[PDB]
RNA sequence: GGCCCAUUCGGGUCUUGUAAUUGGAAUGAGUACAAUGUAAAUACCUUAACGAGGAACAAUUGGAGGGCAAGUCUGGUGCCAG
């Protein structure tokens, strides 16, 4: 399993490695660098889109999951293999939609 | 897979708590609510419980020994102030959320949450009044029902709302008052970032230490020295004058002098440091 | 004897010549189970040196290394406090008093990531009043909205986003990047109605002395010579010196037909030639695309409740809306700016 | 007092701005100027990008 | 022009009255039906689908 | 003068950027893809 | 549509000729300039045969 | 107000210390009895590279030249190049950007201009092998100072770059109680317009001391020929003693002037070089100013730094005044238990400083 | 280019 | 005009569309007088009055496609491509 045998993996967000690309909502731009708290490892997740990446900034507590593919797209980068589903224990698409606040 | 996923669930970002090892300050609750949704009286008839003197008048921090180890500050935030619902709740480690059931929420209870949610969530604790006036059963369980699930909303999910049915002799009912002091000893508080960087303190008295003369071989006009006393929280304030403060409604000042006081509200554990319940003696209030 | 020195003091060679013959004196010189759980270690270790150490240390030692430790009841005393708070002093309002970093000290240009918040019911509008909550500290600002232009500039925003971020820029205090706050637009109970009272909620992203926010400047000329590719422009410029300086600029028309400035005709005054990729029309309008720099409004006014004597109906600057209406001053409007219903006849050709 | 005299000052502040706001914007912050719009020979001092 | 400014302006002053109508007389704010139901940003759905 | 000097700048500023993203790209594809090809072999052995 | 807000696919309102310009006629957009210098290249494409 | 100081004394470590703390800063009688009075032109020229690394800083000076104000402003760094007056080397102003650049809004790019030695300030090889560990110990992991050309004096015309690639917070807390075990000598005998031969009779002058001691030496023979030699004939070597268990190092520096034997340099500085292990230990006299003052400015932690008898001379005593007039911090130092020798421990709690410049 | 982003400066009186 | 099949060209079939106006009936959630009930009481059952057009008395979740600007960015072999 990638997380060690979880279906999720809490990690922490680094740095928000696309933000300086200038395509908006490019794939490059929805790449984060999270370090998985179990082992502390380095890995880098998808952001749904640009605007899920303001939720998320650097130290915050992230919960990922695998992100599959069904097929292949022409802007995708192959090898990132995570997806961001909560931030500060609050999803994304709860935050995305305005149903809910990031507690801080 | 259950033991993956319950061992994930303990992890967290590491932090540094700087909560002094030994003597904690007293925890500050904040009871806030909409007016006249009965702050006074919940305040009262905690303080009756904990300590077992009732006060008829309340106006500032109130400090009580509420625990062997644990001490309390409570704090009646003025309802019709937006500018105190501000600092409080940058300050608040327990926040009373007061509701009127049979209202149902209102604009500054909303408003609360939303300030503390950006400004670092503290613990927050739901409780229920005005249900008596309810007539049906039937539409009170609905409305009851309704309540804690929008408070679910605004805090995590399966958040305890408190219920109290109407107040006798400006008291609440004795055993469920004797509830909320039971749950506001097993909660556990978590560190923030902002209040785990910067020392603050919530005063306790007021004084004006200006010679009366000066009063008046210049005239009213003339600025004043002022003693403030009260606990100390978060990190460490240096011990030098010179400090640069900041006082909330005020603005900026600079700590002409300090110096340390005798606890005048001190908890039982260190007396008799110096399984087994609260003494009777032992609960004080300051 | 000083810093400035860099070297240190030696002896005299032949001295430590004759000391260092023998180097006999010198020769002595010569699992925890997650990363969660080390962290964690780590942390609790370094907690652990500093009792220690401050137990080592005299009480008076101590208290004049760390300071007063939380939890220690204190008297602080003030001076040059106002009067107004000792006379308008109500003890049901409370006295919280916050310890100021060296950076809270400074003033400077805040930027910060801000979004009207979802409850509000109307968006909000540059240079216009924002009591805002930073740290400690309550304030009113004039912000300005800003936007990246797909990471190439700050532009400036004439209004925050219906339902997401922008970028803001307001002077004020500095505070520690990543600190989050929240904005409202009204703290009297006068004004308070019934609406959500919360306006903007951000957090601040840098702090910096200066900034470089500018807006978008279009020149407008119209033609009216075409032959072909060539075309004479006029009201873009008064003179021809002014379009010297905008020769070789980079101009366009409204159907996209990119073109130059080439030259400034002699006669009249301030009309020039131009080169396009393509034959234009005379009802088409070109444009020159610039960008003029905007400052930010240095205006601070904290917000001062306890010591007025009702703490309850402090107020500040006035939002341009309620400005206008006191003076009975009409919304200002465009006619062209309006948009109407475009109806299009079938397109046919010779 | 003090906190008086402060008061006026930012009273005074507040006037100003709000009689900015009213004001007509200047022409460059108008955006689409034309030539008859802005003051002549504006643009040889300003020093556009 | 003066007459069609004092309609403007007395046009605005009766959409402001208008909206200072909906002000409950009693002193209690009570949430709008969107923060009580905090239905968020959604698609426009058929009513189809309601039954 | 002056648009010989901002061309040249932009040139340089482009030039740096598409490298920039590029190495990015790059970099992440070849380590994680590693990892993502490492991963699914197991999966594939188990 | 995935992960876009109606909001976001708002129509953007068309513009139209200045009052000053409302003689010279209908102000060309870039979709009516198409159809110009699509004819022109098919007139052209048949007089160089 | 202000925070006072009086004379030319500590200069740059006053300014330094003023831009870390953001605290505002007077100094006043600088050389007032002398014939010239007021600032030299290394110190205006040190006030120029300031405002030029900074943003929002306001620098008056008086008059007569004899008062200095600072307000401090934000570090901001940035690519720039700084020409260093014949009268001081590069070094004199590297030295001080060491302090700032880890905790900068943008990467520190400078290049630096002029004479690349003396006899009284760091050298290149001091810096890159004596100074820039210790950062790398605190938690700078990414600094480089390249020589691009090598300028001796009196003519100078060297080239060097430095490059901060690393931001951080704030230094991490140090603990290093012992006394450092020295593994191998190295260092870096360099020569400018003169024959191969003077840098070989350094090493053998070099080695002559050293010899007698028990680790490997290797002294490495840095030539420099051609356009990038500088414009004056000069020669100097420099040896550094490693400890690679934790990284620390010890070292010495001198150049030759005209008429000197290259043989007895090589002696003087490997002499000098076990005076100063003799008189360190855990840092060097010559780094003990630059590790003190990153954990002045560290977390609000307790750090430990073990120094020797001997480092405690007028030098140190007056670094400590400077640094409690401004971040009103205290030094304090215990006796070691051990009886082998007299060291003490200097501990330091963090002002808990943090990098507020770089965005987030 | 130089004084485009500086706001502060070395006021020499001398 | 709608719909169906078909890679292709095309072929097959007929009451369909409204993003139009309009009428009177039915009743449940609720607002609730009672009795019955029970040691008393809750609850159940039974039962007066009121209770619908945005029937705003305002269930959601997910997916597939579009289209728009005097807008922004990028690569070019004009007006193009992403
Ligand atoms: N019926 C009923 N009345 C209640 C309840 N809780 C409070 N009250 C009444 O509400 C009134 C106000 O109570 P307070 O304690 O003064 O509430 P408050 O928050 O202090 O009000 P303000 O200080 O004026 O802002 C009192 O007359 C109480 O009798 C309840 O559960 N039921
Ligand atoms: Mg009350
Ligand atoms: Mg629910
Ligand atoms: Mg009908
Ligand atoms: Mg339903």
């Amino acid at each position: 399993s990638p997380f060690g045998g979880s279906s999720h993996a809490k990690g922490i967000v680094l740095e928000k490695l696309g933000i300086e690309s200038k395509q908006p909502n490019s794939a490059i731009r929805k790449c984060v660098r999270v370090q998985l708290i179990k082992n502390g490892k380095k890995v880098t997740a998808f952001v749904p889109n640009d605007g899920c990446l303001n939720f998320v900034d650097e130290n915050d507590e992230v919960l990922l999951a695998g992100f599959g593919r069904k097929g292949k797209a022409k802007g995708d980068i192959p090898g990132v293999r995570f997806k961001v589903v909560k931030v500060s224990g609050v999803s994304l698409l709860a935050l995305w939609k305005e149903k809910k606040e990031k507690p801080r | 897979q259950r033991s993956s996923d319950v061992n994930e669930r303990k992890l967290h970002v590491p932090m540094v708590d700087r909560t002094p090892e030994d003597d904690p300050p007293p925890f500050i609750v904040a009871v806030v609510g909409p007016p006249g949704t009965g702050k006074t009286t919940l305040i009262r008839s905690l303080v009756r419980r904990m300590t077992k003197s009732t006060l008829n008048d309340i106006q500032g921090p109130i400090t009580v020994v509420s625990g062997k180890h644990r001490r309390l500050t409570f704090l009646e935030c003025p309802a019709d102030d937006l500018n105190a619902m501000i600092d409080i709740a940058k300050i608040a480690d327990l926040v009373l959320l007061l509701i009127d059931g049979n209202f149902g929420f209102e604009m500054e209870t909303m408003e609360f949450l939303n300030i503390a949610q950006h400004h670092g969530m503290p613990r927050v604790l739901g409780v229920a009044t005005h249900l008596d006036l309810f007539k049906s059963q039937s539409t009170l369980r609905a409305s009851k029902k309704r309540l804690k699930h929008r408070f679910w909303t605004e805090v995590y999910q399966g958040a305890k709302l408190f219920y109290l049915s109407g107040v006798i002799n400006g008291r609440y009912p004795d055993r469920e008052i004797l509830n909320l002091s039971r749950f506001i000893s097993v909660m556990k508080f978590r560190p923030l970032k902002w209040r785990n960087e910067h020392p603050y303190m919530l005063a306790d008295r007021f004084t004006d230490l200006t010679h009366p003369e000066l009063i008046e071989t210049q005239g009213l006009q003339i600025d004043r020295k002022v003693a403030i006393y009260g606990y100390l929280h978060g990190t460490p304030l240096p011990s030098a004058p010179g400090t640069r403060v900041h006082i909330a409604g005020v603005g900026d000042f600079s700590v002409a002098q300090i110096e340390k006081l005798p606890d005048p509200c001190p908890t039982p554990f260190y007396q008799q440091k110096l399984r087994k319940r609260l003494d009777d003696k032992d609960k004080l209030i300051y | 004897v000083d810093l400035e020195k860099f070297v240190p003091y030696f002896d005299t060679f032949e001295k430590l010549a004759k000391k260092w013959k023998s180097v006999d004196a010198i020769k002595e010189r010569f699992e925890y189970d997650t990363w969660y759980e080390l962290q964690k270690a780590k942390i609790s270790k370094q907690l652990e040196i500093n009792n220690i150490e401050y137990q080592e240390m005299t009480p008076e030692q101590r208290q004049r290394i760390e300071g007063f430790k939380a939890g220690s009841y204190v008297r602080i005393v003030f001076e040059k406090v106002p009067m107004e708070f000792v006379k308008n002093f109500n003890p049901k309002f409370p006295i919280v008093m916050g310890g100021l970093l060296p950076t809270e000290i400074k003033f400077g240009i805040v930027k910060a990531r801000l979004r009207r918040h979802r409850w509000h019911k109307k968006i909000l509008k540059t240079n216009d009043p924002l009591v805002l909550s930073l740290g400690w500290r309550r304030f009113q600002t004039l912000p300005i909205y800003t936007t990246t232009d797909s990471r190439t500039r700050t532009r400036m925003l004439k209004y925050t986003p219906e339902h997401t971020y922008c970028n803001a820029a307001f002077y004020g205090p500095l505070c520690s990047p990543n600190t989050p706050f929240c904005g409202v637009q009204i703290v009297a109970n006068s004004d308070t109605g019934n609406g959500f009272r919360i306006a903007a909620t951000g957090i601040v992203e840098e702090i910096d002395v200066n900034i470089e926010i500018v807006k978008k400047l279009k020149l407008v000329g119209f033609p009216y010579k075409i032959f072909k590719n060539t075309a004479f422009i006029k009201d873009m410029f008064s003179s021809a010196m002014e379009v010297a300086r905008f020769e070789g600029a980079q101009i366009k028309t409204v159907s996209g037909i990119r073109g130059e400035i080439k030259r400034a005709l002699s006669k009249p005054e301030g009309h020039y030639r131009a080169a396009f990729e393509d034959k234009i029309l005379m009802s088409d309008i070109v444009i020159l695309r610039s960008w003029y720099p905007v400052r930010v409004k240095k205006f601070y006014n904290p917000v001062t409740s306890l010591l007025l004597k009702e703490k309850t109906e402090w107020k500040g600057l006035r939002l341009t809306g309620q400005i206008r209406a006191a003076m009975n001053l009409e919304t200002p409007s465009n006619p062209d700016s309006a948009y109407h219903k475009i109806e299009r006849v079938e397109r046919h050709f010779n | 007092s003090s906190f008086e005299k402060q008061q006026i000052e930012i009273r005074k502040q507040i006037e100003q701005l709000e009689n900015e706001a009213v004001a007509e914007k200047k022409w460059s912050l108008k955006g689409e100027v034309k030539a008859k719009d802005r003051p002549e020979d504006a643009l040889l001092t300003e020093e556009l990008e | 022009k003066e007459a069609h400014k004092n309609a403007v302006i007395a046009a605005r002053e009766g959409k402001l009255a208008e909206l200072a109508e909906n002000v409950s007389g009693d002193g209690k704010r009570a949430i709008n039906y969107q923060i009580l139901k905090n239905k968020g940003l959604t698609p426009k759905r058929n009513k189809d689908n309601r039954n | 003068f002056e648009a010989r000097q901002r061309i040249e700048e932009k040139n340089k500023e482009s030039s740096d950027y598409h490298a920039k993203m590029a190495h990015i790209v790059n970099t992440i594809n070849t380590e994680e893809g590693a990892e993502k090809n490492k991963y699914e072999r197991e999966r594939k052995l188990r | 549509a995935k992960l876009v807000h109606d909001v976001q696919k708002k129509q953007h309102r068309e513009r139209s000729q200045l009052t000053s310009r409302s003689r010279y006629g209908f102000l060309e957009k870039h979709k009516d300039y198409v159809k110009r210098a699509q004819d022109f290249h098919r007139k052209q494409s048949t007089l160089k045969v | 107000k202000y925070t006072t100081f009086q004379g030319s004394q500590n200069f740059r470590l006053r300014i330094v210390l003023a831009t870390l703390s953001g605290k505002p800063i007077k100094i006043e009688k600088i050389r007032s009895g002398d014939l010239n009075p007021g600032l030299k032109d290394y110190e205006v020229s040190f006030l120029r590279l300031i405002e030029s690394v900074t943003n929002g800083s306001v620098i008056e000076i008086s008059y007569t030249g004899t008062t200095v104000i600072y307000r401090p402003g934000i570090i901001v760094g940035g690519a720039s190049t700084h020409i260093c007056p014949s009268s001081k080397p590069v070094g004199y102003f590297v030295e001080p950007m060491l302090y700032l650049a880890p905790f900068s809004k943008k990467k520190f790019s400078i290049l630096f201009k002029g004479i690349t030695a003396s006899h009284n300030d760091a050298g290149i090889e001091a810096i890159k092998w004596g100074l820039m560990p210790v950062m790398e110990k605190f938690g700078v992991r990414e600094c480089a100072l390249h020589t691009l050309k090598r300028g001796s004096p009196p003519l100078g015309g060297g080239e060097v770059h430095l490059v901060v690639d690393s931001l951080i917070a704030q230094p991490i807390t140090m603990h290093e109680i012992d006394r450092p075990i020295i593994s191998s000598i190295t260092g870096v005998a360099y020569s400018t317009r003169v024959s191969p031969s003077l840098v070989n009779r350094m090493i053998d002058g070099a080695k002559k001391v050293l010899k007698n001691l028990q680790c490997e030496v290797n002294i490495t023979a840095d030539v420099w020929r051609g356009e990038n030699s500088g414009k004056s004939p000069g020669w100097g070597i420099t040896l550094v003693a490693q400890s690679k268990q934790k990284g620390w190092s010890y070292f010495a520096e001198d150049i030759g002037d005209a008429g000197s034997i290259p043989e007895e340099l090589g002696e003087k500085v490997a002499c000098q070089l076990l005076e100063e292990i003799s008189k360190s230990a855990a840092v060097g006299r010559n780094q003990l100013p630059l590790a003190i003052v990153y954990m002045v400015i560290g977390k609000e932690d307790i750090g430990r730094l073990r120094i020797n008898k001997e480092q405690i001379d007028e030098r140190f005593i007056i670094l400590l005044r400077d640094i409690k007039k401004i971040f009103n911090t205290e030094v304090f130092l215990k006796p070691v238990d051990e009886a082998d020798n007299e060291d003490m421990i200097a501990t330091i709690k963090g002002i808990g400083f943090t990098n507020t410049s770089k965005k987030i | 280019k130089m004084m485009k982003n500086k706001r502060g400066g070395v006021i020499d009186k001398r």
